[PDB]
C-alpha cells in the first residue's frame, strides 16, 4: 500500500533498522517511514541542509537526521552517477553507532540506517539499488 | 585445503606483500617490478617468458627492461601490474586465485577509474570468488587495534594523513605531502657529500640509504642538539663502506630527518609532518577531533627514525588546544602494519558480510566499488 511498500521492502532484510522516503522538492515531507524511529522526524531545515548549496560546513559541525547528530563520511549526493552521501551516527560513551546512506532521486531522498555491525558498503548498495528504481520511474 | 583461506595482497609502490589471511607476517615480500626482455638491434631470438617479474626479474636486470608499475601508491600500468598479481598467486603462494577470496590494498585518494579497473581485473581476469579494496592506512590503524584515529603514513614517495572514523577513511580531510624516504636519502647524500664523502652513484646511492636506516635518529630539539653537536662526540658515529674506509657522520645523523618537520630544509615550500597531521584534524568534525589527537598512529618505513614520536608528541601539542590529550601511538612493527591489518580484517567471519561477490560483479560491474568499498 503506497510508499509504505518500498519501506517494508527495505526492512524485510533484518539488516536495516530504519528507512524513509522524503520529498525534497520545495516542500519537504516524509512520504513514508519506519514509524517510531528517527527518520520519521526529519524536518525541512534538516532536509534543506543535505540537499544544500555548500558541501563543506557539515564536515566540521555535522548534521542531524531527526535530531540525530551524524558525521558525514563521503558526500556524493549532488554528483551524477553516484547520488549517494554516507553518514555514521554519533553516539555517547560506548553507545553503538550505525551507518546511514541517503541517496537522492529526481523527487525523493531515500534514507537507510543499518543495525549493529552492518558495514556501510552493504547499506549503500542497498539504499542505492532502491533509489535507482524510483529514479527510473521519474521519481 | 582445510578451510576457506582468504588472501591478503598489500601493494606497495616498491614492495608487494602477499599472504594468507590470518598470519604473522607477509608470507612473501617481493619487489614490484616487471622485467620486459631486450638487448636491441633486433636479433636471433630471445626466448621464454615475454615478461619476468618479482625476485627473478630482479637478477635478470641486465637482459630485461625493468619497470615500476606503481608510483606514489597509484597504479601506472595494468598490463604489468597484472603480471605482478598473476605471479603472486601462480608463482609465490602458488595458489589458483579461483578458490580464494582476496583483500586488495589501496592508497588514500586512489582515482575512481583505478578502483574500477582493479575490480574488473580481479573478477574477469583472475576470477576471484569475492574481493574487497581497503585503504592501506585503515588497515594500519586496525593493526594497532583501533577503529577511530589518525594514521600518519610515510613510506618512500609520499606521506598521507588519514583521519579514520570507525573504520571509515574521511577523504575530505586526507592530506598528502611529497616528502618521504627518497627525499631524506637525497638530502643526506647532499649533506654527506659536504666533507666530500661523495657517494653519488656507482651503486653508492644505496649506501646513503643504509646509513639513513641505520644511523639517523630524530632530535627532540634541533637547535640544542645542534649546539651539543658542535660541543661534540657521543653523537658522532662512524660507518664502514663495503670496500674501504670507516666514515663519520655527526651533524648529519639528526639533520636529514629534521627536514620532515622543516621542508624548507629541502628548498620546498610545504608544512611539515606535524602541522600536516594537525591540518587534517582541523578539517574533521568537532566531535571526533579530541579522539583523533589521542590516536595518531604512525606507519611506514620513514616513521622508523627513533625520536620521531616525542618530537611528534611535542610539536602537535603546541599547535593544538590544551583541551585534549595528544598521544602519538607508534607500533614497534610499523613497517608491516598494513598487511597485518588486513590479515586481521580478512580473518573475521564479517569480512564475508562485507565484500563484493562475483554475482554482484555480474549484476553491477566495476562501478560496484564506489558502492561497497565505503
Ligand atoms: N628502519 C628504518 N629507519 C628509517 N628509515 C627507514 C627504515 N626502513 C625503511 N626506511 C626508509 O623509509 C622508506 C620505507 O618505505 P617502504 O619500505 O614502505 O617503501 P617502498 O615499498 O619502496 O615504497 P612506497 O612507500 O612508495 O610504497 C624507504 O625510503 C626506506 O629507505
Ligand atoms: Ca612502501
Amino acid at each position: 500500500a503506497g510508499w509504505n511498500a518500498y519501506i517494508d521492502n527495505l526492512m524485510a532484510d533484518g539488516t536495516c533498522q530504519d528507512a524513509a522516503i522524503v520529498g525534497y522538492k520545495d516542500s519537504p515531507s516524509v512520504w513514508a517511514a519506519v514509524p517510531g524511529k528517527t527518520f520519521v522526524n526529519i524536518t525541512p531545515a534538516e532536509v534543506g541542509i543535505l540537499v544544500g548549496k555548500d558541501r563543506s560546513s557539515f564536515f566540521v559541525n555535522g548534521l542531524t537526521l531527526g535530531g540525530q547528530k551524524c558525521s558525514v563520511i563521503r558526500d556524493s549526493l549532488l554528483q551524477d552517477g553516484e547520488f549517494t552521501m554516507d553518514l555514521r551516527t554519533k553516539s555517547t560513551g560506548g553507545a553503538p553507532t550505525f551507518n546511514i546512506t541517503v541517496t537522492m532521486t529526481a523527487k525523493t531522498l531515500v534514507l537507510l540506517m543499518g543495525k549493529e555491525g552492518v558495514h556501510g558498503g552493504m547499506i549503500n548498495k542497498k539504499c542505492y539499488e532502491m533509489a535507482s528504481h524510483l529514479r527510473r520511474s521519474q521519481y | 585445503d582445510d578451510d576457506i583461506a582468504a588472501l591478503v595482497v598489500d601493494n606497495g609502490s616498491g614492495m608487494c606483500k602477499a599472504g594468507f589471511a590470518g598470519d604473522d607476517a607477509p608470507r612473501a615480500v617481493f619487489p614490484s617490478i616487471v622485467g620486459r626482455p631486450r638487448h636491441q638491434g633486433v636479433m636471433v631470438g630471445m626466448g621464454q617468458k615475454d615478461s619476468y617479474v618479482g625476485d627473478e626479474a630482479q637478477s635478470k636486470r641486465g637482459i630485461l627492461t625493468l619497470k615500476y608499475p606503481i608510483e606514489h601508491g597509484i597504479v601506472t600500468n595494468w598490463d604489468d601490474m597484472e603480471k605482478i598479481w598473476h605471479h603472486t598467486f601462480y608463482n609465490e603462494l602458488r595458489v589458483a586465485p579461483e578458490e580464494h577470496p582476496v583483500l586488495l590494498t589501496e592508497a588514500p585518494l586512489n582515482p575512481k577509474a583505478n578502483r574500477e579497473k582493479m575490480t574488473q581485473i580481479m573478477f574477469e581476469t583472475f576470477n576471484t570468488p569475492a574481493m574487497y579494496v581497503a585503504i592501506q592506512a585503515v588497515l594500519s590503524l586496525y593493526a594497532s587495534g583501533r577503529t577511530t584515529g589518525i594514521v600518519m603514513d610515510s613510506g618512500d614517495g609520499v606521506t598521507h594523513t588519514v583521519p579514520i572514523y570507525e573504520g571509515y577513511a574521511l577523504p575530505h580531510a586526507i592530506l598528502r605531502l611529497d616528502l618521504a624516504g627518497r627525499d631524506l636519502t637525497d638530502y643526506l647524500m647532499k649533506i654527506l657529500t659536504e666533507r666530500g664523502y661523495s657517494f653519488t652513484t656507482t651503486a653508492e646511492r644505496e649506501i646513503v640509504r643504509d646509513i639513513k636506516e641505520k644511523l639517523c635518529y630524530v632530535a627532540l630539539d634541533f637547535e640544542q642538539e645542534m649546539a651539543t653537536a658542535a660541543s661534540s662526540s657521543s653523537l658522532e658515529k662512524s660507518y664502514e663502506l663495503p670496500d674501504g674506509q670507516v666514515i663519520t657522520i655527526g651533524n648529519e645523523r639528526f639533520r636529514c630527518p629534521e627536514a620532515l618537520f622543516q621542508p624548507s630544509f629541502l628548498g620546498m615550500e610545504s608544512c611539515g609532518i606535524h602541522e600536516t597531521t594537525f591540518n587534517s584534524i582541523m578539517k574533521c568534525d568537532v566531535d571526533i577531533r579530541k579522539d583523533l589527537y589521542a590516536n595518531t598512529v604512525l606507519s611506514g618505513g620513514t616513521t622508523m627514525y627513533p625520536g620521531i614520536a616525542d618530537r611528534m608528541q611535542k610539536e602537535i601539542t603546541a599547535l593544538a588546544p590544551s583541551t585534549m590529550k595528544i598521544k602519538i601511538i607508534a607500533p614497534p612493527e610499523r613497517k608491516y602494519s598494513v598487511w597485518i591489518g588486513g590479515s586481521i580484517l580478512a580473518s573475521l567471519s564479517t569480512f564475508q558480510q562485507m565484500w563484493i561477490s562475483k554475482q554482484e560483479y555480474d549484476e553491477s560491474g566495476p562501478s560496484i566499488v564506489h558502492r561497497k568499498c565505503f
